[PDB]
RNA sequence: GUUACAGCCCCGCCCCGGCAGCAGCAGCUCGCCGAAUCCCGGGGCCGAGGGAGCGAGACCCGUGCGCCGCGCUCUCCCCC
RNA sequence: GGGCCCGGGGGGCCACGCGUCCCCCGCGAGCGCACGGGGUCGGCGGCGAUGUCGGCUACCCACCCGACCCGUCUUGAAAC
RNA sequence: GCCGUCGCUGGCAGUCGGCAGAGCGAGAAAGAGAGUGGCGCGGACGCUACGCCGCGACGAGUAGGAGGGCCGCUGCGGUG
């Protein structure tokens, strides 16, 4: 989620 | 190192399987937390549990 | 050994610890220091032959 | 014009004392009498050249009686400049002590 | 002998080798720099 | 022990394994001339066994290390005291050698004891090695090099390059 | 769409970059570069129109067919192979040809063509070897060099220029030196030849032929 | 990361033994290292007799 | 006989007296090694297997470079 | 030295959203290169109808190495 | 590399196609579950299942035992  | 890398074969289902993939080690010895060639080299070299 | 094993197994269980129970073969001796105490090691030499016949 | 190959002698086959491995030939090359002088020749082409009765085609030429078995030097042999050579067909035993040509190609210098 | 085969087994081999290549090149330069300084000092 | 190659001098320190009776056993040392250290330790246990109630099982090697020559660039005379077994007895010998390293003099001893007495290295026990001054040497072969103005030619110099060329037009010359 | 940028990871060795993953991440600014989630042709006909099938099914099927191959990698066509060259073969180097009708003739290296074959010239007036292709494995590179750094070789002298043109026989058919080839021979020779004559006795060297004689062994002598 | 950790572990083991011996020598004593725990065995003789 | 018109060895103080260098391209005066090790090149033998799929999907019927491992570039903007 | 190489005051990291409570102090798209699940060229040359091309084995001959005559009884047979 | 044997008492009935939807090799038990409320008409081979396919190890042999012979001979019933 953070990567996106 | 060189022994297990060049000439390392696992005994998997009573067969001689070249250790060309980490999954080969993980499936058989994963329950002992040996899941890669480095874990296999570490267990042998330090005479782990 | 069985009696000793069971007691350690029982006693350790109530104390929440893992103790060794299985015997083991004698291990190679671990690293250590040998003090010289300021004394040079004694020099040894082979003795000459003698016909003590 | 002039010679463009080195003079070699077909000394014999690869062997122990009582076993003969005809697929490998031992070549003695003129002027090469140490194992360290054979390095120039490794991988060079070799040619057993001979004559027969019936005419045969010649590449780039018209039929004549010349014939050749090609081979190449594969490795040194011993301490005294001998080299092992392999040919497309095993050399005939009648060729022992006779000329083998060693070419200057494939050139590595 | 096959780099990409070693990384499929031990991905950290790539880091190790890169460090060695850089450390060895860095170490080689110093030995050259230290040599030139001494040679010029001898010339003096 | 096989006197393979040039021997080396080793300093080997061992002792009895500590026990409740003697918590600190005494240390023993030996000068061992051997090809490698694995041989050096083996011969130590063979010598101390002969002198003490000790052996590899009931003892340990505290230190094994090579003793380097202290003046490798200086000529010295060595006196070697040794005992060896012949086909029909045991004998003590004193021999002298001229060399630069003490281990070289010992290697000369094994090759010499083999040459002059057919003595295999397993029958030779080097007891003592000392560096000896030119005035204290006994062997005439060694003393003749104690000459400040030594000089001598090299007569009849044999041709050693006898196969390069193998066939030649001129005969060799032995005078130079 | 953005313009391509040169790889920010300079090659340390084959397969290994100079910079690690996190070093490259900063270099590429990936911290701020975040992202989140016909077969028929209709025609008129004199029904009015027909839906035409672009590709038609086979009209014949062989009794048996071979299966497909398993996929491999690293097997490039010849045109995509990387061309290598011996460090001893630099432009202007004098090479000895070992094969062909011109064997034993000493020639001048000009450049390596895109197929890895070498371009050489006699020059034609010294040994009768024209602008010709040759294979590097079949020459001996000498230590004798001339500086052709200032020579302009035509750019149309490519592998396709020198490729043989097939001749059909039903008597024979003879190769004919095209006029363009002769013009190119003089264009290149007129520059290289004066450079040859600067070096004393060099022209005579290029007229001579190499040969092995009594007691001369290739492994012993420098070229 | 397991390999990165073993690399550090091997280095510490290698450096530790050297450091132990240096301090024994400094004090005039002898450091006796641990008897090896691991062996590689090779068969060098045939199967006849 | 004891440094003199050559030299050799030992010991104290001189920071282990100071400087290169360092198991030495004085390419051999003496070792053991490489998680404390990487790069490059040469010769020789060999090429067994043959449907591995990828992505579009029930709003699509494509394409046979496809797995895993390792990279690069684009979906930001500048400079040389 | 060990403590994710404790804590305070030039060079590599398989660090890189954030709302927070707080120990402590579940899908981005593509594109490309390959040391990546066993070889391909999207690379070429020469010769060919009356004397030349291919034909392992087979017919004859030569050479090099190997090689004692079978069956049998037998501890043991080429066996005088 | 190739031949055979032994072992995995291994895999394949899933050729489930326009009444369609392509997977079950993957370190770590059990569902590519079911529902209730808040343009083209196309898609290789296979499977004598006593068949086909994969992987690993192995291979001396008298006396003797066993298996398999699309080895061979003569006659009978069927079949060609
Ligand atoms: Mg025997
Ligand atoms: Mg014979
Ligand atoms: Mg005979
Ligand atoms: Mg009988
Ligand atoms: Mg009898
Ligand atoms: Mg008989
Ligand atoms: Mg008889
Ligand atoms: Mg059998």
């Amino acid at each position: 989620r953070g990567l996106r | 190192n060189e022994l297990i890398y060049k000439r390392g074969y696992g005994k998997i289902n009573k067969k001689r399987i070249a250790l060309t993939d980490n999954t080969l080690i993980a499936r058989s010895l994963g329950k002992y937390n040996i899941i890669c060639m480095e874990d296999l080299i570490h267990e042998i070299y330090t005479v782990g549990k | 050994r069985v009696k000793e094993n069971d007691q350690k197994k029982k006693e350790a269980k109530e104390k929440g610890t893992w103790v060794q129970l299985k015997r083991q073969p004698a291990p190679p001796r671990e690293a250590h220091f040998v003090r010289t105490n300021g004394k040079e090691p004694e020099l040894l030499e082979p003795i000459p032959y003698e016909f003590m016949a | 014009s002039g010679r463009l190959w080195c003079k070699a002698i077909f000394a014999g086959y690869k062997r122990g004392l009582r076993n003969q491995r005809e697929h490998t030939a031992l070549l003695k090359i003129e002027g090469v009498y140490a194992r360290d002088e054979t390095e120039f020749y490794l991988g060079k082409r070799c040619a057993y050249v001979y004559k027969a009765k019936n005419n045969t085609v010649t590449p780039g030429g018209k039929p004549n009686k010349t014939r050749v078995i090609w081979g190449k030097v594969t490795r040194a042999h011993g301490n005294s400049g001998m080299v092992r050579a392999k040919f497309r067909s095993n050399l005939p035993a009648k060729a022992i002590g006779h000329r083998i040509r060693v070419m200057l190609y494939p050139s590595r210098i | 002998k096959n780099l990409r085969i070693m990384l499929k087994l031990n991905p950290y081999a790539k880091t190790m080798r890169r460090n060695t290549i850089l450390r060895q090149a860095r170490n080689h330069k110093l030995r050259v720099e230290r040599a030139a300084a001494a040679l010029a000092a001898k010339s003096d | 022990m096989k006197a393979s190659g040039t021997l080396r001098e080793y300093k080997v320190v061992g002792r009895c394994l500590p026990t409740p009776k003697c918590r600190t056993p005494p240390l023993y040392r030996m000068r061992i001339f051997a090809p490698n250290h694995v041989v050096a330790k083996s011969r130590f246990w063979y010598f101390v066994s002969q002198l003490k109630k000790m052996k590899k099982s009931s003892g340990e090697i505290v230190y094994c290390g090579q003793v380097f020559e202290k003046s490798p660039l200086r000529v010295k005379n060595f006196g070697i005291w040794l005992r060896y077994d012949s086909r029909s007895g045991t004998h003590n010998m004193y021999r002298e050698y001229r060399d630069l390293t003490t281990a070289g003099a010992v290697t000369q001893c094994y090759r010499d004891m083999g040459a002059r007495h057919r003595a295999r290295a397993h029958s030779i026990q080097i007891m003592k090695v000392e560096e000896i001054a030119a005035s204290k040497c006994r062997r005439p072969a060694v003393k003749q090099f104690h000459d400040s103005k030594i000089k001598f030619p090299l007569p009849h110099r044999v041709l050693r390059r006898q196969h390069k060329p193998r066939f030649t037009t001129k005969r060799p010359n032995t005078f130079f | 769409k953005g313009k391509p940028h040169c790889s920010r990871n300079p090659v340390l060795v084959r397969g290994i970059g100079r910079y690690s993953r996190s070093a490259m991440y900063s270099r590429k600014a990936l911290y701020k570069r975040k992202y989140a989630a016909l077969a028929t042709v209709t025609k008129p006909v004199g029904g009015g129109t027909r839906v035409v099938k672009l590709r038609k099914m086979p009209r014949y099927y062989p009794t048996e067919d071979v299966p497909r191959k398993l996929l491999s990698h690293g097997k490039k066509p010849f045109s995509q192979h990387v061309r290598k060259l011996r460090a001893s073969i630099t432009p202007g180097t004098i090479l000895i040809i070992l094969t062909g009708r011109h064997r034993g003739k000493r020639v001048v290296f000009l450049k390596q063509l895109s197929s890895g074959l070498l371009l050489v010239t006699g020059p034609l007036s010294l040994n009768r070897v024209p602008l010709r292709r040759t294979h590097q494995k079949f020459v001996i590179a000498t230590s004798t060099k001339i500086d052709i750094s200032g020579v302009k070789i035509p750019k149309h002298l490519t592998d396709a220029y020198f490729k043989k043109k097939k001749l059909r026989k039903p008597e024979k058919e003879k190769y004919e030196i095209t006029e363009q080839r002769k013009v190119d021979q003089k264009a290149v020779d007129s520059q290289i030849l004066p450079k040859i004559k600067a070096v004393p006795q060099l022209q005579g060297y290029l007229r001579s032929v190499f040969a092995l004689t009594n007691g001369v062994y290739p492994h012993k002598l420098v070229f | 990361e397991k390999a990165k950790h073993y690399h550090k572990e091997y280095r510490q083991m290698y450096r530790t033994e050297i450091r132990m011996a240096r301090m024994a020598r400094k004090a005039g004593n002898f450091y006796v290292p641990a008897e090896p725990k691991l062996a590689f065995v090779i068969r060098i003789r045939g199967i006849n007799g």
